[PDB]
C-alpha cells in the first residue's frame, strides 16, 4: 500500500504494516516516500527483514545496514545489527578491534599508557 | 598455638 | 558510525575487560564508552580515587568496591587500618544521582554512609555489605524507611552493631519491591509480626536468609507467605520434638516448589532435618556449615540430593559420608568441608585425605575444593590431581602447621606439584603442610593460570618466593604469612608487582630497609608497613617489619592511614 523510493530512484512497493516498522517512514506517512540516505541494495535487505518480522553478510553490507536501520529507526533491526557488531568487539584487543573496523589509533603512546594503566589497575 | 591459624572465622572457645 | 549507533553497540558489551579494550581503540571510543558505562568494579578501593572514577564515568548505576585484603578475615590486619567507604559515598552523592547498586566487601561502612545513601539515591535498588563492619541497625533503619525502590538488602558475614531489631519495622506499608533479604549475620531479633507482613506484601521475594533469632516454630508461618522462594536460609533449627510442629514445617517446605538453595540450620536437631527432604530433589546448593549433626544424619539428607552442585558441610560428614556423596551427587561442582573443632590437635572426626580422594574420583564436574583436615599424603594429592585435571580452585588446609605426609614423612612438595602440573586451568591455590622451596619451583613452572595463591609456614629461602613471582604468569594476588621470604626475592622481582592487585607478607623476613628501597624504586606502588611497635625508624633498617602490604595504584599514597601504617 506504500511506495518507498531509494536513493537510486527505484520504487519499492510494500504492505503498510511493513513500511510502518520504520518510525521514520511512519512519520513521513502518496506519490512515493523518498529515502535519500538509503540505497536500493540496502532498502531491499531492510524490506526482507521487516517482511519476515540474514546476518551472513559482509562487513561493508553490514555497515550500510546499521546506518539504514538507524536512519529509518527500525528498532528490532537496529538491535540485531548492533548486537552483531558488538559480537565483533567482544574478546578482542584494541589492536584487533581497529584492524577489524579499520580505525586508526589517534592516541599518543603516553595517552594510551595512562588509559591502559588506569583500566587494568582500577577497573578490571 | 598461632594467631589467625587455622585460617577460619570461628571464635575460639 | 553516528555516536548514537556506537552507544547502542556498546550497550551489548557489559564485561569490564571488553569495556576497557573498547576505551582504547581510539579517542572517540574512549569518550563514548566512558559516557555510557553502567558499572564499575574496583577490586582495591585505594587503587584509584573517587574523583577519578566519577569524572571518567559520569553515568554509572552500579559500583562494587573491595577494601581490606583477604587476611583481614584472620585477624592479621589491625583495626583502623583503612577501607572507609564514606569518601566514595560522599563523592557519588552529588554525582551519581541515578545510582542503583552498591556492592561492598571488607569495607568500613558507617551509619552516616547508610543515611547518605538513602537520601542521595532515589532509584536505589541493591545493597550488598559483604564482610563489612562499622554500622548499626540504626543505619539499616534509614535504608528501610527511605529506599522505596529497594530490591536487595544482603548483609552476608558483616559485623553489625545490634542496637535493636526495630529497624525492619521501618519498611513502610507501601513498600512491596523486596527480592532478596539476607539478615543471617544479625544477632538482634526483628519484630516477627513486621517480618511476616513484609514477606506477605512482597510478591517478588525470591531469597530470604533469616537470622538465628527466628525460631524453628515460626518458620512454617513465613514459608506459607512465600511459596515462590528460590533460596531459603532458615533461622534457628531447634525445638522440642513434636508431631504437629514437624508436620507443619514439612507441609510448608513441600509447598515451596522453586527452592534450589537451603542454608542456616543453626543448632540443627536431627529430628527436624527430614522436613526439608521434599525440597532436596531439586536442590542445587546446600549449606550445612552450622549444623553440628553427625555423619549418618548428613548421609540420609545427602542421599536425597541428586542435583546438588554446591555443598558446604562440617567435617562431621567424615570419610564414609564423602564416599556416599561421591556416589550420589554426579553434578557436584564445589565442595567445602569446614573444621568442627579447628582448635583441637587430635582428630575429633574420621575425616582424612580419603574423603577428598573419594569425591575427586566420583564427581566428574568437581572443580572447586576447600578442605580442612588433619592429615594428608603425597599419594592422595597425586590421585586427586590425576582424577580431576579440570580443577580450577584447590584450597587445602592441614590444621597443624608444617605437618609432613603422615605415611612417608616427606614434604608435600610432590603432591602439590602434581596439582599444578595436572590442573592446567587452576586459578586459585592455597597450600599447607611441610613444604620446601621445591613446591614453589613446581608452582612457578606449572601454575601458569593461577591468579591467587595463599601460603603459610612454608618454604626455605627467598628462592621459593622468587620462583612464584618469576614464573606465575597470571598471578593477581599473593598473600604470605610466616615464611622465610624476605628482601631478596621481593626486590629482585619488583616490576612483577605492577602486574598484580597486591602482595601481602606478614611475619616474614622483609626488612624495613627493603621496604624503603622498594618504595623509592616503584613510586606507582603503595608500599605500606603495618607495624604496631611504633616508628620503624626507631629500629635498625635491617629489622623485619611485622607486615608489609604492597599494591599498585594510580592514586598515590592514601590519605587515611592510621598511626601504625607508613607509606614508603
Ligand atoms: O575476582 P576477585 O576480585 O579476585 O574475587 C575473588 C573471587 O570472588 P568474586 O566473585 O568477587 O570475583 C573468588 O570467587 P571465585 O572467582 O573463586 O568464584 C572469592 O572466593 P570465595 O568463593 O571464597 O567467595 C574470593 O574471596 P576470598 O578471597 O574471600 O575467598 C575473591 O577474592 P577477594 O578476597 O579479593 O574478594
Ligand atoms: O584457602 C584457605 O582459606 C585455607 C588455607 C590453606 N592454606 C592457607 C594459607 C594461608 C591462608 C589460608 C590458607
Amino acid at each position: 500500500k506504500i511506495v518507498l523510493k531509494s536513493s537510486d530512484g527505484e520504487s519499492f512497493e510494500v504492505e503498510e504494516a511493513v513500511a510502518l516498522e520504520s518510525q521514520t517512514i511512519a512519520h513521513m506517512v502518496d506519490n512515493g516516500v523518498p529515502l535519500p540516505n538509503v540505497t536500493s541494495k540496502i532498502l531491499a535487505k531492510v524490506i526482507e527483514y521487516c517482511k519476515r518480522h540474514f546476518m551472513k553478510i559482509d562487513q561493508a553490507t553490514l555497515f550500510e545496514l546499521i546506518l539504514a536501520a538507524n536512519y529509518l529507526n527500525i528498532k528490532n533491526l537496529l538491535d540485531l545489527t548492533c548486537q552483531t557488531v558488538a559480537d565483533m568487539i567482544k574478546g578482542k584487543t584494541p589492536e584487533e578491534i581497529r584492524t577489524t573496523f579499520n580505525i586508526k589509533n589517534d592516541f599518543t603512546p603516553e595517552e594510551e599508557e595512562e588509559v591502559r594503566r588506569e583500566n587494568q589497575w582500577a577497573f578490571e | 598455638q598461632v594467631v589467625g591459624w587455622p585460617p577460619v572465622r570461628n571464635y575460639r572457645k | 558510525f553516528p555516536e548514537e549507533v556506537l552507544e547502542h553497540v556498546f550497550s551489548f558489551i557489559q564485561l569490564d575487560k571488553d569495556r576497557n579494550s573498547v576505551s582504547l581503540v581510539c579517542k572517540s571510543w574512549y569518550e563514548i564508552e566512558r559516557w555510557c558505562r553502567r558499572k564499575v568494579f574496583i577490586g582495591n578501593c585505594y587503587a584509584v580515587s573517587p574523583a577519578t572514577v566519577i569524572r571518567r564515568f559520569p553515568k554509572v548505576r552500579s559500583v562494587e568496591l573491595k577494601g581490606k585484603p583477604h587476611f583481614a578475615d584472620f585477624n592479621l590486619v589491625p583495626d583502623g587500618w583503612g577501607g572507609y567507604v564514606y569518601p566514595w559515598i560522599e563523592a557519588m552523592s552529588s554525582s551519581y544521582t541515578w545510582l542503583e547498586e552498591i556492592r561492598l566487601k571488607r569495607m568500613v561502612v558507617t551509619d552516616d554512609c547508610l543515611e547518605l545513601i538513602a537520601k542521595s539515591f532515589k532509584n536505589f535498588k541493591v545493597l550488598v555489605l559483604s564482610s563489612c563492619e562499622g554500622f548499626s541497625t540504626d543505619g539499616l533503619a534509614a535504608i528501610a524507611a527511605t529506599c522505596r525502590n529497594l530490591k536487595e538488602l544482603d548483609l552476608r558475614e558483616s559485623d553489625v552493631d545490634d542496637v535493636s531489631g526495630h529497624w525492619l519495622s521501618h519498611f513502610p506499608d507501601t513498600y512491596t519491591s523486596l527480592v532478596s533479604l539476607n539478615i543471617s549475620c544479625l544477632a538482634s531479633e526483628v519484630s516477627f509480626s513486621a517480618l511476616e507482613r513484609l514477606v506477605t506484601r512482597c510478591p517478588n521475594l525470591k531469597s530470604l536468609k533469616l537470622n538465628r533469632a527466628v525460631p524453628l516454630e515460626k518458620l512454617a508461618t513465613l514459608l506459607q507467605r512465600a511459596p515462590q522462594l528460590e533460596e531459603l536460609g532458615t533461622g534457628g533449627y531447634t525445638a522440642e520434638v513434636r508431631p504437629d510442629v514437624y508436620s507443619g514445617l514439612s507441609v510448608a517446605l513441600s509447598g515451596c516448589k522453586e527452592l534450589r538453595c537451603l542454608s542456616g540450620f543453626w543448632d540443627a536437631v536431627p529430628a527436624y532435618l527430614p522436613a526439608v527432604y521434599s525440597v532436596c530433589s531439586r536442590l542445587t546448593t546446600l549449606n550445612l556449615s552450622y549444623a553440628t549433626v553427625q555423619s549418618y544424619d548428613l548421609v540420609k539428607l545427602l542421599c536425597q540430593c541428586p542435583k546438588l552442585q554446591r555443598l558446604w558441610v562440617l567435617d562431621y560428614i567424615e570419610d564414609a559420608g564423602l564416599e556416599v556423596l561421591a556416589s550420589t551427587c554426579k553434578d557436584l561442582r564445589e565442595l567445602r568441608v569446614f573444621p568442627s573443632e579447628p582448635f583441637v590437635m587430635e582428630p575429633n572426626v574420621a575425616l582424612t585425605e580419603q574423603g577428598l580422594v573419594s569425591v575427586s574420583m566420583g564427581c566428574p564436574k568437581l572443580e572447586s575444593v576447600l578442605y580442612f583436615c588433619r592429615q594428608m599424603t603425597n599419594a592422595a594429592l597425586i590421585t586427586i590431581a590425576r582424577n580431576r585435571p579440570n580443577m580450577t580452585r584447590f584450597r587445602l588446609c592441614i590444621i597443624e602447621p608444617k605437618a609432613p605426609d603422615y605415611l612417608t614423612l616427606e614434604p608435600l612438595d610432590i603432591g602439590f606439584g602434581a596439582i599444578v602440573e595436572h590442573c592446567k586451568d587452576l586459578r586459585r591455590l592455597s597450600l599447607s603442610g611441610l613444604l620446601t622451596d621445591k613446591v614453589f619451583e613446581y608452582i612457578g613452572t606449572y601454575a601458569k593460570k593461577m591468579e591467587m595463591l595463599s601460603v603459610a609456614f612454608a618454604g626455605d629461602s627467598d628462592l621459593g618466593m622468587h620462583h612464584v613471582l618469576s614464573g606465575c604468569d597470571s598471578l593477581r594476588k599473593l598473600e604470605i604469612r610466616d615464611c622465610p621470604f624476605g628482601d631478596k626475592a621481593l626486590l629482585a622481582n619488583a616490576s612483577k608487582l605492577e602486574t598484580m592487585r597486591s602482595l601481602w607478607m606478614s611475619s616474614c623476613s622483609v626488612s624495613f630497609g627493603a621496604c624503603k628501597l622498594l618504595g623509592q624504586k616503584m613510586p606507582k606502588l603503595n608500599v605500606e608497613v603495618i607495624d604496631e611497635r611504633g616508628a620503624p625508624d626507631s629500629r635498625p633498617e635491617s629489622c623485619p617489619v611485622e607486615r608489609v602490604f604492597i599494591y599498585r595504584t594510580v592514586a598515590g599514597p592514601r590519605f587515611d592511614m592510621p598511626g601504625f601504617v607508613w607509606n614508603m
